């Protein structure tokens, strides 16, 4: 089975937070629980009556034919929690396994046929993943700021202004909130078109229809690869500067052993009448007081914090002296691709690459040396060797459209030159509803 | 492909004179490419041929 | 004169020149023509142009360029001549010998 | 997707390899006929080619469409090719080596990470076989994997100038090539070759097996020999015209002996050391595949 | 002379819609 | 009437081309072109002049202005004080500023109330345009043509670019056009007449 | 101490012929061409573990000398220069190295020069206290005696 | 002391500390553990730190 193939399932909190209210306003029976004694025909009856491929898990061990029915029909089981998931199924194949799952987003549009109550997509969740977890006070700060940029007076918003209690501050957090009639007891009533107005059936994130229309385009903008120029991680390695392309990442050589960085690996030790910053080496346990002579190591540093200056300088010295390959995953940086004639205006010591605050954006520069003309036949030979340490871990130049707009030998194309993508040039047409389209490819 | 004529923008050239004994240390090492050379006065090809 | 075609007000001239130029045995051209030496290098790249010029001077200019293009002298020749005129067992460390 | 013919892609009229001969179109086989050789006192001997490293370059994803055909042909045949050992192209090539990759090799010679239905492409199994070997061209620069730049040229000589008895014997006299020629015969030949769609040749060299493969080796020997000829002109120590009667005979001394010359010259395209590393590695891989 | 580098981005030319008093059509 | 929209002419995009040139590269053969074709194609051939080393597609800073609080000099949007620590100063060059910038990008697009009106336009007499441009052109076009790579076809001195662009544009699956295109809303009235460009 | 040559090394007599200028990658380079194989290594970083003997130094290009010393630093070459003559001093650790000898002079001096190398005898260097944190750099010796 | 973890240069101390914190029976935490909004006003009141 392929990664898209399998038995779909989701947490109950995801169910409650999203799909359930849509089940309520669409006027359908709440989808049946599956005891595991349940017939596949019953699941068919429920998916029929609820117009979504969803059932809630109830109690242990779903039977074979029902499980295979969920599998063929892509029914989304709602597990209360993910612990020991496989125990909830009786796998005759015995091929189901924890850790064999593929986690992924599933747009509500892919399950609901009712388009009216769908204003977004994967995009917004993907954006929220980038956001730091936010105390409610930070949420208020954000809202007050967006208000400030748009010149609204958000004073006393979200606040009580009682004469004797003073001003008081309620939370502004209210994701997926709806307008709902309450019982006098204070408990919420499920929405009823017979009494409540039609406008209350689904607060569309409380945005005007046009704002949703445009919001879609904006989400398509945000999640575009070309925009995404905040880059993560850098590989430190001691090569000669020979590859012209800025996006180059040196491949790790065949003999190298991967090693997670840990404070435990480095220590003080006596060695020839001095206290060396010894690196004990996990595959064999040999201590290595000198930065030179160490085994080839693709060391990975997830988190620089708390690392000593001695240890860092020793890792660098090991990159140079023992040809260590040191990935540092914690660096967030914004690359700028220079042309050879503008050189490197902004510089970076190894020390700063090692000891910069975890949250700060670094700004690395990377040459594209594609447009560097050949040396004259009689330029003096260079005995020296230009060397390099910092490399990107991921493609930079995601923004690049064209490159090397010069001729190699009048007619030939320079290696590494890029022509614009065809899509930049495809004025298509409009679809009958008015959306932009690319030209038809081939026919029909 | 053509040989350059306008003076080109070369990377900075650090000279490390190498003595019989010395304390090598790599604090504050440059990360940008930078040519390194052992000798001074390396502009030795002075006899130009018309 | 081939340029007068459809430009000279003089009618018969244009008829005669048009007649000659239309014949297969004659074919005017101007500017960058593809040639057998195209892409050949000699510091720079050789190319051919269809110049308006007497065939005599054109033949001489061609001959000169081909002399340069066949001469194949290199730095090794200079360091050999240099070696002849220098004290015995002197050493020369110039560019690539070629 | 182009189906691969039992005789290989090279059977198709779309992939015909041809060269101008003083400007007129001619098969490489009818150019190699013009060549004649003068033996000398030295003797080429072809000791066995070291087997290529198993280690393919890592299949890192890269922005854009790699133009691998143009890359290889320029590195081998083009005038003053640059950045021949740049790693990105061969990383995408190794991505083609993967059992079920999304990447595709167009008949154009470009690699597209998109499935790209609009553009016809080689059968992915064939390019899997082909990339599985030629991605190793990315190893050409790394010190651990540099190919013998000198000894391999013996094979080149033997496969080009070698008489059938010498090709059986494995030892031939070093030869001085010569042929009736025109103004820029070697440069124009390298132009005619650099335009060749060699990936058909290489993909056929790697994908085919048994009788179809051996028949490919016989049907295409002249092609292989012409690429070998362009390389030989690139590495020949000396090249000169000789005026015999009114005819001018180009003379390349010597075939099969890499002089390691790097400075440019009028007569021929010239290898920088990076082009030597590349060409030598290419010869390692190609001669290994050719002799099996 | 020394070799140099430069940059250019496409410029904005957006303007409020012109008020014309003349009319194209009867 | 309420000012529900903001009528404009010759609109800003959200993305613009930005180009770094190496000024030392320059083709020796000057390329004379028709004055009309030079005024359609010409902003493009300047922006993608010979010797352009890199051509990126950045967010349009002229659109995503500093009035929105968005800097774009680092090549990504950044906003000063949206997602911030509470009880201390935010600190310079924080990476959170990126997330904030996306939000404001997303906000500024969500609230883009712009409505295009045709700007000054031209109807080149066709015989005055080179055929490659005459095909691309559709009767009329704004004098502010903007920049598209498709315009380099048979204009860029760089040979391979012209071969590649010619190749793409010749394929059926892609088709550049410029100016007044016939559309389903053609002849629809709304005080004035809607048209497509 | 006279450091031993490691087992993977290849003896190579120096000759001016082994080194030459060569285009490599948009730069001319002091290429070395290894006699066992004939392969030319444009750059100091990749060269085979070579134990090069130099009987001469006369006529040698300065650029070639820098290239060789770089090959020591980068490809771990051992480079035995037999022409050099020198007095020696054996400094006590308290005394320190009063003066030093650049490779630039050891590699480019007239054959008759009398060098004066200094060599610390480290028998009596004090041990660090058990709890004192490490310092960072390594001491290095580039130039060694061939004889006691 | 729990804060010293992965910050002290002293190895054994960081090892012993990590060892205690990685026991099930002990778990350091610093900050706003608890909150109690008013039933009517819906504002927070008694917070446990």
């Amino acid at each position: 089975d392929d990664l898209d193939e399998g038995i779909r399932m989701t947490t109950y909190d995801q169910y409650l937070s999203h799909i359930r209210e849509r089940l309520h306003i669409t006027n359908v029976p709440d989808p049946i629980y599956i005891t595991g004694a349940s017939t596949p025909d019953q699941i068919a009856a429920s998916v029929q009556a609820t117009h979504v491929a969803v059932v809630l898990y109830q109690s242990g061990v779903i039977n074979g034919p029902a499980s295979t029915y969920l599998r063929e029909n892509e029914v989304l089981v709602v597990m209360p929690d993910y612990y020991d998931v496989v125990s909830r199924f009786a796998n005759a194949n015995l091929q189901m396994n924890n850790n064999r799952y593929h986690e992924s987003v599933l747009e509500i549009a892919d399950i609901f046929d009712q388009a009216d109550f769908i204003q977004t997509s994967d995009a917004v969740r993907q954006l929220r993943a980038l956001m730091p977890t936010l105390s409610t006070s930070q949420i208020r700060h954000a809202i007050e700021r967006i208000a400030q940029i748009t010149d609204v007076d958000s004073t006393d918003y979200g606040k009580l202004t009682l004469r004797f209690l003073g001003t008081l501050t309620r939370s502004l957090k209210m994701q997926n909130a709806q307008i709902r009639r309450i019982r006098p007891d204070g408990t919420v009533l499920r929405y009823d078109d017979q009494i409540d107005i039609e406008a209350f059936r689904w607060s569309r994130y409380f945005l005007d229809e046009l704002q949703l229309r445009r919001l879609s385009v904006g989400l398509r903008l945000i999640t575009n690869p070309r925009i995404a120029r905040r880059f993560n991680g850098v590989r430190i390695m001691y090569l000669t500067d020979d590859d012209p392309d800025p996006d180059f990442v040196p491949d790790v050589p065949e003999g190298y052993v991967a090693v997670q960085y840990a404070h435990r690996l480095f220590s003080s030790s006596l060695a020839n009448k001095r206290n060396r910053v010894t690196y004990t080496h996990p595959p064999t346990g040999m201590a290595y007081p000198s930065p030179t002579g160490r085994p080839h190591v693709h060391m990975t540093i997830n988190e620089r914090a708390g690392m000593s200056k001695l240890v860092a300088d020793n890792i660098i010295a090991s990159v140079i002296k023992s040809n260590w390959v040191v990935d540092i995953l914690d660096i967030e940086y914004t690359a700028e691709v220079m042309t050879p004639s503008e050189g490197y205006t902004q510089h970076v010591d190894a020390e700063s690459i090692m000891t910069a605050p975890k949250g700060k954006l670094f700004h690395l520069q990377f040459m594209d040396g594609l447009l560097r003309p050949e040396p004259s036949a009689f330029d003096p030979p260079a005995s020296g060797e230009d060397m390099r340490l910092i490399y990107p871990l991921q493609p930079i130049s995601v923004a690049r459209s064209m490159r090397a707009i010069v001729n190699h030998n009048e007619v030939d194309r320079p290696r590494g030159a890029v022509a614009p993508s065809s899509y930049e040039m495809d004025t298509g047409t409009l679809s009958r509803n008015g959306d932009l389209l690319y030209s038809p490819v081939a026919n029909g | 492909d053509d040989v350059g004529i306008m003076q080109q923008k070369k990377p900075p050239t650090v000279v490390q004179s190498r003595t019989d004994v010395f304390n090598e240390q790599f604090a504050n090492e440059a990360l940008h490419p930078t040519t390194k050379v052992i000798f001074n006065g390396l502009d030795v090809n002075t006899e130009v041929q018309p | 004169p081939a340029l007068l075609r459809d430009f000279t007000q003089v009618n018969w001239l244009n008829r005669d020149i048009t007649n000659m130029l239309q014949q297969a045995g004659t074919k005017y051209g101007l500017g960058l023509t593809e040639t057998r030496l195209d892409y050949v290098r000699l510091v720079k790249t050789i190319v051919g142009h269809a110049l308006n010029i007497d065939h005599f001077a054109a033949s001489v200019l061609n001959i000169n360029l081909r002399a340069l293009m066949e001469a194949n002298v290199t730095a090794d020749d200079r360091i050999k001549a240099l070696q002849a005129h220098s004290m015995i067992s002197t050493q020369f460390h110039g560019p690539n010998q070629g | 997707m182009l189906q691969q013919p039992t005789g290989g892609y090279t059977t198709l009229e779309q992939f015909a390899f041809t060269i101008r001969n003083d400007g007129t179109n001619a098969t490489p086989t009818q150019f190699l006929q013009l060549l004649s050789y003068e033996a000398t006192e030295n003797e080429l001997v072809k000791k066995t080619i070291p087997t290529p490293e198993t280690h393919l370059p890592s299949a890192r994803n890269v922005p854009g469409n790699v133009y691998i055909e143009d890359a290889i042909t320029q590195a081998l045949f083009g005038i003053s090719a640059q950045n021949v050992n740049a790693h990105g192209y061969f990383s995408r090539l190794s991505a083609l080596a993967l059992p079920n990759t999304s990447a595709r090799l167009g008949l154009d010679g470009v690699i597209y990470n998109s499935e790209t239905i609009n553009i016809p492409f080689y059968d992915p199994a064939a390019v899997a076989n082909f990339a599985a070997t030629y991605a190793k061209l990315g190893n050409a620069s790394t010190p651990r994997y540099r190919a013998d730049m000198i000894d391999i040229y013996a094979h080149v000589g033997l496969e080009l100038a070698g008489t059938d008895a010498e090709r059986a014997a494995g030892v031939m006299p070093v030869k001085r090539a010569k042929f009736d020629s025109w103004e820029g015969s070697l440069i124009s030949l390298s132009r005619d070759v650099v335009n060749w769609k060699i990936l058909a040749f290489l993909i056929d060299l790697c994908s085919l097996e048994g009788e179809a493969l051996r028949a490919f080796k016989t049907r295409n020997r002249d092609v292989f020999r012409m690429m070998l000829f362009i390389m030989s002109t690139a590495v020949a120590a000396n090249v000169v015209n000789r005026k015999v009667t009114k005819r001018v005979d180009r003379v390349l001394e010597y075939i099969g002996v890499n002089s390691m010359r790097t400075a440019g010259r009028t007569a021929t395209i010239t290898y920088d050391l990076s082009r030597h590393e590349f060409a030598a590695k290419f010869l390692q891989l190609t001669f290994t595949r050719w002799n099996a | 002379k020394i070799a140099t580098a430069s940059s250019a981005r496409q410029a904005d030319v957006e303007k409020p819609a012109d008020v014309t008093f003349t009319i194209e059509n009867v | 009437l309420s000012d529900d929209f903001k009528q404009i002419s010759d609109p800003k995009g959200y993305l613009t081309y930005s180009v770094k040139y190496e000024d030392q590269f320059t083709k020796k053969d000057k390329l004379r072109a028709s004055e009309a074709d030079d005024r359609i194609v010409g902003p493009t051939v300047n922006l993608f002049k010979y010797g352009a080393a890199v051509v990126n597609i950045d967010l349009n800073r002229d659109f995503f202005d500093t009035a929105t609080g968005i800097d774009l000099t680092k090549g990504i949007p950044l906003v000063q004080d949206l997602l911030v620590p509470i009880g201390v100063t935010a600190g310079a060059e924080q990476s959170a500023e990126y997330v904030s910038g996306l939000l404001m990008v997303l906000f500024k697009v969500m609230t883009d109330n712009r409505l295009v009106i045709v700007g000054e336009t031209t109807t080149p007499m066709s015989n005055t345009l080179s055929t490659v441009v005459n095909n691309v052109l559709r009767t009329t076009y704004h004098n502010n043509v903007g920049v598209n790579p498709a315009l380099l076809r048979d204009f860029t001195q760089v040979n391979w670019l012209n071969r590649d662009i010619t190749n793409m544009l010749q394929q059926a699956g892609t088709k550049y056009g410029l100016g007044l295109t016939e559309t389903r809303l053609d002849y629809v009235r709304l005080v004035k007449t809607i048209v497509g460009h």
